[PDB]
């Protein structure tokens, strides 16, 4: 894909003793928060501990969401990671508690084992009997490998999958019985009688040998929220993509919980927990905080990581101020990971990593100027200046980025403090809080 | 012994037969 | 020799144990030592019945919603079956309201006002508003000027069923959008084409997540028909209610004609296919499991409902290479559950308590019962915990000496074993 | 092995036969008077006589109000309907909050019904329709009747179905050789699947293969079903289950909560009372639990005042951490626990007291044993001092990082160094607030 | 009877009044409040006369003084088939209905139309059913032999009777009922055949039955609205019924009353906590009380000089003075020791709670110092404490144990105020730590 | 970028050729469908699949119509009638398209520019569910 702000983070950069390296897997510095995140990651990977609230706190441009993305990269596959912001909860078709419930159940995965018969072979003959209106469809499929040849009875869905990706005789195809997947591997006959209708140029495939039916066990992970949406109504699979899952009843949730407990006790399925990450958690209402307080005490509750960058600020939905924008009963249920600011060396290493990721060649003095600018103004400002300095240097028809390219990009694009000073020096030129402005020059 | 096949009823239904040499559409 | 082996408690077993402990109560510790030392005995026997099998307590029948219905039930050549379900809730409407406010009458004006509001003052009438119809036909491109009056005066579901429109005017302001073009090119298109696969991702997500074979998890608790309105002494109400609940166009649309019936109308009766009633518009379910809310009692579920029976079944899976003998002890009514356990899927040669000489001559038989000399037996397995050892030693007097006391944790059974 | 949560260690209230509370039993430590009051309330619920009885669990944070509600639910058993709820859950964007409160009120009242089902089950042998003589009249259908032959174990009979029952048959895609299950109560058909009398190795649709059903065709079977009053209300408000086109199209519409009228609830009550009077169903009243009852505004409290006076209302238990707080939705109404005095007069406040050092220590010990962790005595004492200094929940939630740091260093025990490192790595609310007050760029 | 557990107003069977509208000191479950009960009897006679339309009354007083008890007494003394619509003030703030539309529905649910009609019914015990099938099945003939305790007859059935009897399968020995015009057969049940069970009905088959229907005006509004079926009477999605339908219904009802085919039954609309409405609902009530087809509106409130919702000023009873100008106010007063003791004794007698005289005195002292509802709630938990000790009578120690275990309002306020650091205040501050 | 290989033009004949020994119990069992297409300077006779023939019945294709077949999918598309085949001189509501230019067999590379929101909108709705 494209290069984003967290593309360089490929994990957490920790040893087997949960000790962070000074620079590993795109993460440099922040050792105590990285060790705490490794402890959280090991607690997730254990899977026996449910519904723990974790708060990540610190100033802006420090690495809270960088730490969350490092946890997500170190989480591994087939483990859910639902990364949402605090503004997605406020919806017009869902309640706040229902949206929070859907976000909670999107983070709990169910690993299901299924038994599948794979039937790969050359098609001898397809007989399809259809009704006059084409509604009812049945028939037979005589399929063959180099050892034995069988005849199968086809249903409606298998015939519908045979009509699309049109299978003729002499075609080597694969049949997945548990999923209804028709895969045309190719054509093995190459008959002399060729029709003028098709434009098919299927490759030659060797005749498959051995047994025709092969038994195998497949493993797939489906989230809880998919199961409630599917079981909620008839066309729930459409609602999994349209998002028209309006306020699923609690009876569906209770029956799905009992059914997945029965699936766990049968050995058919297993429950893996994941991480619900909530960026900008101060934006939630006090009703959302109360629902989070009572929903953390559930058996099917994931590990909740929250990130906020605010001090003693006003809690939304109330009239008082609280630390981190969160009430004290929520902070009672949470363990707080604190993230601290960087020095010159950590900012320099972050900028060098970001320039290496962006395929931007920097000189030593250009990197020193970018480090000094990042220390003075902001790390994000210099990390944004890297790309436009690279564009300026490529406009100058030289491969590397020099000091004057960084100075030209600094002169062209402003930071927060310079723009604040320019606005305050030219106050009448801008619309103030009272809606007064002087457009006229004279 | 071997169990018999399920009875296949195709009365009053058009047939599409695809074989190695020719394809047939027995309609009404 | 003695190999007491332990098990857990399943979800239905734990639910039955909790409901028994809440519905009995009365000093459960005294119930525990009462079960240790040996009204009072029936609670101990029903607790042991719950510990043995959840289906020893009540049989697990079908899992269906509660039918909120009144229907024709037998109080107790062919017998016909007619749909006769009705809601128990009955709404009584007087004849005066129906015959004076809904039906036309000479002293009423509902037909005259209905024609005046729906036909005479309709703005899509070509007799009085031909200019608006011509403007809308230039806009939409409809080949018939009467389409707007027909569409504006038909029910929306009836309109949905009867939308078979083929030609459109090219000289019109109705435009073909980009997304509609992408819909049209992949209406009938094979897989692995880039335009075909870029717009068919829901089917790919259906196929790769194995959603064709996923079992149903939720069914509703109560299933009910609509509330039946009864009006005494009026057949018009019954005719209108039967025409509304069982409208043949909507009923035919949500179903299909049988194929031999379609052959009879098309070939034998000469009806063209274009004049057939529209069928097959009912949406397809996710699976065959999602087609109905009724769930059959699974035989494979019955093994895993009891941890004792599940562990015993995987023990016969493990020890199928060597003959043995099973012992049930004092618990009655657990025999027929075992007969239907081993005569449905896993067929083992067996006898029911002469047969001792049959065991001593035929080694291909596998399972004993003998609810409370047999030296030809090689491996013994019990089904009761450590009771008074007199009848236990009398049982092992029949008698390699391998002993299995299937013990269950978290219950009175393991409590008494520990005693 | 087993996944544990915040209230996994609690098995019940843990009382004697005389109602007195043992100090440490049932997963509970302390709160003797609160557990005794909850046991009295549990006996009142088990009496199944009163309606609209309401108590309030009042106390500080982390004092065990939700623990007591879960203990009440565990002591009542799975048959008694327990409806847990948050005060924030009643604010729905689909329907008014009073309708949601009434829906939860009806959801907390249960019913156990014996139901007789008339069943035609068996393997389809023949399935022949009889066509109508005038198919295109527009008044009937293309067929008049359908003859279907079903054989069970030791029995064979044929059925003449009207087109509605055959429509229900053919929507299940029933062919020759399918064991099926027709329920005569609603006309619903279950396709059990292919019979095992034929060959089962030549299908492609991963179907199940079942034997012939035992007994005769046309059985009458008795099923014990546990429903709620809200289930009947939502089934009658949105009718699904019939074979008429209104039920079938209402199956396919998007479900949406509606304001269920009092007329429908009274009719459902009449039908349920008729079921009781015939001796075929029994009423099981239950518990509606509302944690964080401070989140309700004045309109929900006003509707609660009326709804508690009903003759079918369940036992409603509430929890609140608030003290002398203004009621939500009001301006100057200062009230205890955020609950207005009109509802407080209808309540029975059950106080919950905070814990001591040794009670916190044995709570930490029980939470360590339920999470399968081994803690040294000195580390347990340091955890107890940390719990008395910061918070009980912070000491309980630091046990899992201590176990992670213990298993990192290849140890099963939790040493004092592990809990010191977990104290250093993870912060409580007070230390985080002290960092917030002494920081410049709004930490 | 229907579903009825023991509720707060289950003991009230009406107003304990004489023929001269004089309240007895203890009758029909109501004690005390003589002026309030006499005023409620006057309002009940206004409803029973039926010639006065759209009168608003206000039952005002302190909490736990019996405003809802007075409304329940009026509702119980009203009788059957008279519409009593009891709603709370928060029930009309809907998401799919406007507040004036919900108020219109509540107003028109309380006016009924009484129509009497005749139906020919055949209710009898089936002796036998014979049906002789044809060669193909084009025509079906049959004979139905039915009987009662007095009569016995045989009927030659048509095709539609045979189809309606084979569906809803009737065998020999079934008591059934047949409506001939509508073709509806209801199986009343199995007769007294030993081989549910219902006795054989009395004679004179094919009898005229007079059915009296009381249909509220809201139901006819939902019916006459052609876009609304009567399922919206149960689902509740009527969705802002248009005014012109209501005008046609009013004109049709007036012409039915003039023709004599129907009668008008006025009823009572009771609004508990009427202060929870806002000012626009008060203006709509102020105009809607002037309709001829308007019921008598009882309103209950306990607030005193409170802020009116939707405004910024304060008004008496939370109600603006144009609404109080249109209403006559019934004032309820507090109870003394004897009335509290009688109410507690009645509540104990209803719940089958046997308690001693000194226990009654202690509960009366608690209900005088604290509140009537606290003692009435304490009665049942004291009974549960009594049966926990295997005692069938509530003693003084059971009431003492119930008072110790369960707190009242003032004790909860005092215990919170003594330990206000442990709770969450208005600023969200709490000290969850117990030491240092 | 994609490759479209199509046969389009005014049609000349539609002969659903019957098979030798054509089974039993069915009428007009089709071995193949011969379609004679013509365009500007080109004329091609195509031997199609039998299963295209019902699509011939689906789009109401008669002799004189301008049709359009993609090679990969084999789906016909009745664009309209030819301008020369305006036989109903008095009254007709047909759309008379001109005869298409170039050869009948044309294989062309086309480029389609969409957005990701267009893909999300087209994938969200049920693509040809054909239900109520
Ligand atoms: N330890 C780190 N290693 C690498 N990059 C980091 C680190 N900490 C912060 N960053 C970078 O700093 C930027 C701001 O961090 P981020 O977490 O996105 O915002 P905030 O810290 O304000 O929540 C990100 O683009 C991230 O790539
Ligand atoms: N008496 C007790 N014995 C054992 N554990 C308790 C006790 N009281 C509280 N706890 C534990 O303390 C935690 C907080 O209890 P909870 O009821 O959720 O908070 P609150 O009292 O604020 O509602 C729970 O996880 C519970 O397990
Ligand atoms: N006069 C009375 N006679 C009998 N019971 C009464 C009387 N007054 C009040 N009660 C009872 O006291 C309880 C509380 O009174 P309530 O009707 O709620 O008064 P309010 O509505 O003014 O708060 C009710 O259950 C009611 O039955």
């Amino acid at each position: 894909s494209l290069i984003a702000a967290h593309s360089h983070i490929t994990g957490l950069g920790l040893d087997e003793n949960l000790q962070p390296r000074p620079t590993s897997e795109g993460m440099v510095g922040q050792l105590q928060a990285r060790r705490a995140a490794g402890v959280i990651l090991k607690m997730v990977q254990n899977g026996t501990i449910a519904g723990r609230a974790v708060l990540v706190a610190g100033p802006p441009s420090t690495g809270k969401t960088a730490l969350a993305m490092g946890v997500s990269q170190s989480l591994g596959k087939d483990v859910p990671f639902t990364a949402i912001a605090g503004s997605e909860i406020f919806s017009l078709e869902l309640s706040k508690t229902e949206a929070l419930t859907q976000a909670f159940r999107k983070s709990i995965g169910i690993k299901i084992k299924e038994e599948t018969e794979l039937i790969e072979g050359e098609v001898v003959e397809i007989q399809i009997d259809r009704s006059i209106t084409g509604g009812h469809k049945q028939g037979k499929l005589t399929i063959k490998t180099t050892d034995m040849e069988t005849i199968y009875e086809l249903g409606n869905k298998m015939i519908d999958g045979l009509t699309k990706e049109k299978v003729l005789a002499g075609d080597v195809i694969s049949i997945d019985k548990a999923s209804g997947k028709i895969t045309k591997l190719g054509r093995s006959f190459a008959r002399s009688r060729d029709y003028d209708a098709m434009g098919a140029d299927t490759r030659f495939v060797q005749c498959p040998e051995g047994e025709l039916q092969k038994r195998k066990t497949v493993v797939h992970t489906v989230s809880l929220h998919e199961i409630d949406v599917i079981n909620s109504r008839t066309q729930g699979f459409l609602a999994l993509f349209t998002g028209d899952t309006g306020e699923i009843r609690s009876e569906v949730r209770d029956q799905i919980n009992t059914k997945v407990a029965e699936w766990k006790e049968e050995g058919k399925a297993e429950i893996v927990p994941g991480v619900l990450f909530i960026d900008e958690v101060h934006m939630l209402d006090i009703e959302c905080f109360s629902f989070i307080n009572r929903a953390l005490e559930d058996e099917f509750a994931p590990i909740v990581m929250m990130a906020t960058n605010r001090g003693v600020s006003k809690t939304r939905g109330t009239n008082y101020k609280s630390p981190h924008g969160l009430p004290l009963d929520l902070l009672d249920r949470s363990i707080i990971i604190t993230t601290k600011s960087y020095n010159e060396q950590e900012i320099k290493t972050i900028l060098s990593i970001r320039a290496q990721e962006e395929e931007v060649e920097l000189s030593s003095d250009a990197l020193d100027l970018l480090t000094k600018t990042g220390v003075e103004t902001s790390l994000r400002y210099s990390s944004n200046l890297i790309s436009v300095a690279q564009q300026i240097a490529m406009k100058r028809k030289n491969n590397t980025v020099e000091v004057e390219d960084v100075k030209r990009a600094y002169l062209l694009f402003l930071d927060s403090a310079r723009s604040v000073k320019y606005v305050q020096e030219n106050e009448s030129q801008y619309i103030d809080d009272q809606g007064n402005v002087q457009i006229s020059i004279a | 012994f071997v169990k018999p096949r399920r009875p296949y009823n195709s009365e009053g239904m058009t047939r599409i037969l695809r074989r190695y040499e020719e394809d047939l559409f027995c309609t009404f | 020799i003695e190999i007491d082996v332990l098990c857990d408690l399943t979800q239905r077993q734990a639910k039955l144990y909790q409901v028994l402990k809440s519905q009995i109560s009365t000093n459960y510790d005294a119930i525990e030592n009462a079960a240790t030392n040996d009204n009072l005995i029936n609670a101990v026997m029903q607790f042991r019945k719950v510990c043995n099998h959840p289906d020893l307590f009540e049989r697990a029948d079908v899992d269906s919603p509660f039918s909120f219905t009144t229907f024709g039930k037998t109080t107790s050549k062919f017998t016909d079956l007619i749909y006769s379900s009705r809601n128990p809730i009955k709404y009584s409407l007087p004849r005066l309201i129906y015959e004076d406010l809904i039906l036309p009458n000479y002293n009423n004006d509902v037909d005259i006002a209905n024609k005046l509001k729906n036909v005479k003052f309709n703005i899509f009438n070509p007799s009085t508003n031909y200019e608006l119809c011509l403007f809308l036909s230039k806009l939409t491109g409809e080949p018939s000027l009467n389409e707007f009056f027909r569409v504006s005066t038909t029910p929306l579901l009836k309109r949905v069923i009867e939308r078979t429109n083929g030609p459109k005017n090219t000289d019109s302001l109705s435009f073909k959008t980009i997304t509609q073009e992408l819909l049209e090119v992949t209406r009938n298109a094979p897989s692995e084409g880039v335009m075909a696969s870029l717009l068919n991702v829901e089917k790919h997500a259906y196929e790769r997540e194995y959603l064709n074979c996923i079992q149903r998890g939720y069914h509703p608790n109560v299933s009910a028909p609509p509330v039946t309105i009864e009006v005494l002494g009026s057949s018009h109400v019954t005719n209108s209610i039967n025409n509304e609940l069982f409208d043949p166009l909507i009923s035919q649309a949500l179903s299909d004609i049988p194929a031999i019936t379609q052959y009879n109308m098309h070939v034998k009766k000469g009806i063209p296919v274009e004049d057939f009633p529209k069928t097959g518009l009912f949406p397809e379910p996710l699976n065959k499991n999602f087609s109905s809310n009724i769930s059959m009692p699974s035989m494979d579920r019955f093994i895993t409902e009891s941890a004792k029976l599940r562990k015993l079944d995987e023990l016969l899976v493990k020890l199928k290479s060597e003959g043995h003998r099973v012992l049930i002890y004092f618990q009655m009514t657990k025999m027929m559950d075992l007969m239907e356990e081993y005569l449905t899927y896993r067929q083992y040669n067996h006898i029911r308590l002469d047969l001792v000489h049959d065991w001593q001559t035929n080694p291909e038989i596998f399972v004993f019962l003998l609810s409370t000399n047999l030296t030809a037996a090689d491996t013994v397995i019990f089904y009761d915990s450590d009771w008074n050892p007199t009848i236990d030693s009398q049982a092992m007097d029949r008698a390699q000496v391998t002993v299995y006391r299937l013990l269950v944790r978290g219950t009175i059974e393991e409590r008494m074993r520990d005693r | 092995v087993t996944r544990t949560a915040a209230h996994t260690h609690i098995k019940g209230l843990g009382l004697d036969e005389s109602g007195v509370a043992k100090r440490v039993e049932g997963g509970f430590v302390g709160q003797i008077e609160a557990r005794e009051a909850c046991g009295v309330i549990v006996d009142l619920i088990k009496a199944k006589k009163m309606s609209g009885r309401a108590i309030l669990l009042a106390g500080g944070p982390s004092t065990g109000k939700t623990a007591l509600a879960l203990a009440i639910s565990q002591e009542l058993g799975p048959k008694v309907p327990f409806c847990p709820l948050v005060g924030s859950e009643l604010y729905s964007v689909e329907v008014k909050k009073t309708e949601t409160l009434m829906e939860n009120f009806r959801r907390a009242i249960g019913l156990r019904i014996k139901e007789t089902k008339e069943v035609y089950e068996g393997e389809v042998t023949e399935l022949t329709p009889e066509d109508a003589e005038n198919p295109l009249g527009g008044y009937g259908k293309t067929i008049s009747h359908v003859i279907v032959g079903l054989k069970s174990a030791k029995g064979t009979k044929t059925l003449r179905l009207d087109p509605t029952i055959y429509e229900s048959i053919q929507r299940e895609k029933v062919s020759i050789g399918d064991v099926i299950y027709i329920e005569a109560n609603t006309g619903a058909v279950k396709r059990v699947g292919r019979s095992d009398a034929y060959a089962t190795e030549f299908d492609l649709e991963t179907e199940e293969y079942v034997p012939l059903p035992k007994g005769e065709v046309h059985k009458k079977k008795e099923i014990v079903q546990d429903v709620t009053l809200h289930d009947l209300d939502v089934a009658n408000a949105r009718p699904q289950g019939g074979q008429d086109v209104i039920s079938m199209m209402g199956q396919l519409l998007k479900p949406k909560k509606t304001e269920i009228t009092e007329k429908l609830r009274q009719e459902v009550n009449k039908v349920v009372a008729k079921y009781i009077d015939q001796g075929v169903a029994e009423l099981i009243p239950g518990v509606l639990f509302i944690d964080e009852v401070n989140m309700l505004d004045i309109e929900i409290f006003t509707y609660l005042n009326k709804a508690l006076e009903s003759n079918i209302a369940p036992v409603v238990v509430l929890a609140s951490n608030r003290g002398m707080t203004t009621v939500r939705g009001t301006e100057d109404v200062i009230s205890p626990h955020g609950v207005p005095p009109d509802l407080i007069d209808r309540l029975l406040i059950v106080r919950t007291l905070p814990y001591d050092k040794d009670e916190i220590r044995t709570i930490i010990e029980r939470r360590a044993t339920v999470e399968r962790l081994q803690v040294e005595s000195s580390a347990l004492d340091l955890l107890a001092t940390m719990g008395t200094e910061t918070s009980l929940r912070y000491a309980l939630q630091l046990l899992a990082p201590c176990g992670i740091l213990a298993q990192t260093s290849n140890r099963k025990e939790i040493v004092v160094n592990d809990v010191n490192e977990a104290k250093l790595l993870f912060l409580d609310a007070k230390r985080s607030t002290k960092i917030l007050e002494t920081s410049a760029n709004y930490l």
